[PDB]
DNA sequence: GAATAA
DNA sequence: GAATAA
DNA sequence: GAATAA
DNA sequence: GAATAA
């Protein structure tokens, strides 16, 4: 949260960035399937999908 | 009183995060002196008032 | 058609009932203590000097 | 949590946003990400249906509109994604194993 | 009826609630049960269609959402669930036998 | 912002 | 005081 | 200040 | 009571 860092700038100088930011928690994201025990194992899904990601 | 705030319903030794150890001395010294410092002075962000000189 | 009855039914939301690691528990640790300072004696804490509290 | 925003996972997946990125990442002192928002869209969603007599098995895949992709959070558990190639990281290939949105025990998932 | 709340019915089933609960009851003289709510979440209905010529038969498992679980009631009749083990208790594969939530005469299931 | 913050 | 409390 | 902040 | 009198 609390930044404190040393950015050269070259050789003869630097910076000593430092700031406070507040905390992101990312959790864990997945594309996962129900899963559905068959007389074999799980059933197999297969999804089409389009992610569509813009930042 | 103490919020003792409980653990997660689920592990996180990533949750430390915003977990801090207590200001425990350490080292080896069989006797530790704690320090008391009485007070914080208050300092001032204001400019002067009643100053003479003109500026 | 996908329906069926029940009674304190619904469709079905985001459902995860754990906590994201956010409880509080307060206990007040409570140590009343029934003590005696003693300057009469010269062993030790027993002696004209201030006895610490040592907060 | 890793950036996979510019479409690393193949160097096939490059447009000129990423380009006119490249562009400012050099003409630039410094950046900020402000805001990135992902949207999955679903076409289809499609078992493989395993017709089943003994000592033989007919494979066919079926559409089910009655099921859904889910798309699970850890909110309940500390987990880590490994990371090794710009590859390893896709939103399909990638995995991590013994893993499932479905414990039998305590589902850890939102 | 008895107590699966902790999920006895395999040990793998214990989430820090049963772990504060234990605390809670070392540290307690004693406790009340305040309220208990159970939800059921149907994910998928499933039944095995049986395709049957004679003297064989394909299996394949397809999905019904016209159908649907039934979460019976006996409010007419008195009954009893055998324990045994914490095992022995289990959502799935605890039963008593000769039991149908259909009879053909008088069905006696809310 | 009786323990001096014009 | 759909599960019968006149 | 469905993911427990009394 | 721009030359500092809180």
């Amino acid at each position: 949260e609390i930044v404190i860092a040393t950015k050269a700038i070259g050789a003869n100088e630097s910076a000593l960035v430092t700031t406070i930011q507040d905390r992101r928690s990312y959790p864990r994201l997945m594309l996962s399937q129900p899963q559905i025990k068959d007389e074999t194992d799980t059933m197999k899904f297969k999804y089409q999908i389009r992610i569509s990601t813009e930042l | 009183e103490m919020e003792h705030h409980i653990k997660p319903d689920i592990a996180n030794p990533w949750l430390t995060r915003q977990t801090l150890p207590l200001p425990a001395l350490s080292g080896d010294g069989t006797t530790r002196y704690v320090p008391c410092v009485p007070y914080e002075t208050h300092v001032s962000q204001r400019n002067w008032n009643h100053v003479g000189e003109y500026l | 058609t996908k329906e069926g009855y029940g009674k304190h039914i619904t469709s079905m939301h985001v459902r995860n009932i754990f906590n994201q690691g956010n409880q509080v528990i307060r206990n007040i640790v409570k140590q009343q203590r029934y003590e005696l300072l003693d300057f009469t004696g010269t062993e030790a804490g027993t002696t004209n000097l201030p006895k610490i509290i040592p907060y | 949590q890793c950036i996979w925003w510019r479409g690393l996972q193949n160097a096939a997946n490059v447009n000129q946003t990423i380009n006119n990125m490249i562009a400012l990442n050099t003409i630039s002192y410094g950046v900020r990400f402000l805001k990135a928002k992902l949207c999955i869209e679903v076409y289809a969603v499609t078992r493989k249906r395993l017709i089943q007599t003994g000592a033989t098995s007919y494979y066919t895949d079926d559409f089910e509109q009655g099921q859904n992709l889910f798309i699970g959070w850890a909110d309940r558990k500390a987990e880590s994604i490994p990371i090794t190639t710009p590859a390893d990281l896709d939103e399909t290939k990638l995995t991590v194993a013994n893993t499932t949105l479905f414990d039998a025990n305590n589902d850890n998932i939102t």
